[PDB]
């Protein structure tokens, strides 16, 4: 079948908490960004020749111009101040695996900050450490896969270190032949 | 009680 | 790219021609906040903690999607009616948890770059066709302007099974039937 998209993307981008906050608003026909609101910028600015009437019509309007400038404060930094009281004060904690190559997983974490160390014996395992990008599950949780290439030895102790915001301290995870 | 609000896209002016 | 700490989508507005239909969702951190039920008029939060703190005025989605229904019928014309290109969407099969038989677990089905944004995802045991324990995502947004969606299978692994999903997209030429074994 033919089918024509439309999409309005209003991105907030938040750096060193409120402190450097930033508004780009986004006009995209089909995959094309054709105009764009930066609030860095100031006014509408056409990226590709499709956008230039959208842009200059805008930019002419007075009422126009306002609402959208105004947005970085009624939009981007009222949300993040209930962002605050509940997305990120989430703390959900990994549960951490070890099953057989050698696997760490490390499940249903949140946020995405994560920290995983395999230590053979007493030294911490610091070359054949395979480890997969940060999976989102989509459902608001993460999990990370974390592969250690060695096992040559029996008697040998193969601990994983775990580290996340949501726990004061790591979790520890122990495998043997 | 705060309302949380969006971006509000400007309309061109075609028709 | 842009650095940031925390990108936040407080407005991801899509409208498409295709069976007229429509979507708004908020983003923070590439997770969908809520979206809203178009037809029923109703935001439909993600967690249970933005039910108990959080509110959005359906309305105001309403409005939006009506203002990118006009603007759409304004860029289809000065670009000659230009239509979208059909994207091939990348599919990808994995668990929640580590499988332990017997134990509950969820599949997880990852359909990635989905433009234009209309996708069947369905789920099926090993013979018949599975409807219960299936839960979607709405389309998320991706920098390019392509989607990806997520769909859900809450099973119990046994010996006796391997499951499958099947993604129909128009960027491809037959239905895609990703596999997952528990072995
Ligand atoms: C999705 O399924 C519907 C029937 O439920 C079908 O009409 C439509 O063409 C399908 N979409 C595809 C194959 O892209």
């Amino acid at each position: 079948p033919e089918d024509f998209v439309y999409q309005f993307k209003g991105m907030c981008y938040f750096t060193n908490g409120t402190e450097r906050v930033r508004l780009v608003t986004r006009y995209i026909y089909n995959r094309e960004e054709y105009a764009r609101f930066d609030s860095d910028v100031g006014v509408y600015r056409a990226v590709t020749p499709l956008g230039p009437p959208a842009a200059e019509y805008w930019n002419s309007q007075k009422e126009v111009l306002e609402r959208t400038r105004a947005e970085l404060d009624t939009v981007c930094r009222h949300n993040y101040q209930l962002e605050l009281r509940t997305t990120l004060q989430r703390r959900v904690e990994p549960t951490v695996t070890i099953s057989p190559l050698l696997v760490c997983s490390v499940t249903d974490f949140y946020p995405a900050q994560i920290k995983v160390r395999w230590f053979r014996n007493d030294q911490e395992e610091t070359t054949g450490v395979v480890s997969t990008p940060l999976i989102r599950n989509g459902d608001w949780t993460f999990q990370i896969l974390v592969m250690l290439e060695m096992t040559p030895q029996r008697g040998d102790v193969y601990t994983c270190h775990v580290e996340h915001p949501s726990l004061q301290n790591p979790i520890i995870v122990e495998w043997r032949a | 009680g705060q309302v949380e609000l969006g971006g509000g896209p400007g309309a061109e002016s075609c028709q | 790219d842009i650095v940031a700490d925390h990108v936040a989508s407080y407005g991801v507005n899509l409208y498409q021609s295709y069976g007229p239909s429509g979507q708004y969702s908020h983003e923070f951190d590439g997770d969908e906040e809520f979206y809203v039920d178009l037809e029923r008029k109703e935001t439909v939060w993600q967690l249970p903690l933005f039910r108990r703190f959080r509110r959005f005025d359906p309305q105001f989605a309403l409005t939006n999607i009506a203002v990118l229904k006009h603007n759409l019928n304004c860029v289809i014309k000065r670009s000659n009616s230009t239509a979208a290109t059909n994207e091939v969407p990348e599919v990808t099969v994995f668990s929640k948890s580590p499988v332990t038989l017997g134990q509950p677990n969820t599949l997880i089905c990852l359909v990635d770059n989905i433009f234009p944004p209309v996708v069947n995802i369905t789920w099926l045991s090993n013979g018949h066709s599975v409807t219960e324990g299936v839960s979607e995502t709405s389309f998320l947004s991706k920098s390019d302007h392509s989607f990806f969606k997520i769909s859900y299978l809450t099973f119990l692994p046994s010996a006796d099974e391997i499951y499958d999903c099947k993604v129909e997209h128009w960027g491809l030429d037959e239905p895609l039937l990703k596999h997952w074994e528990p072995e």
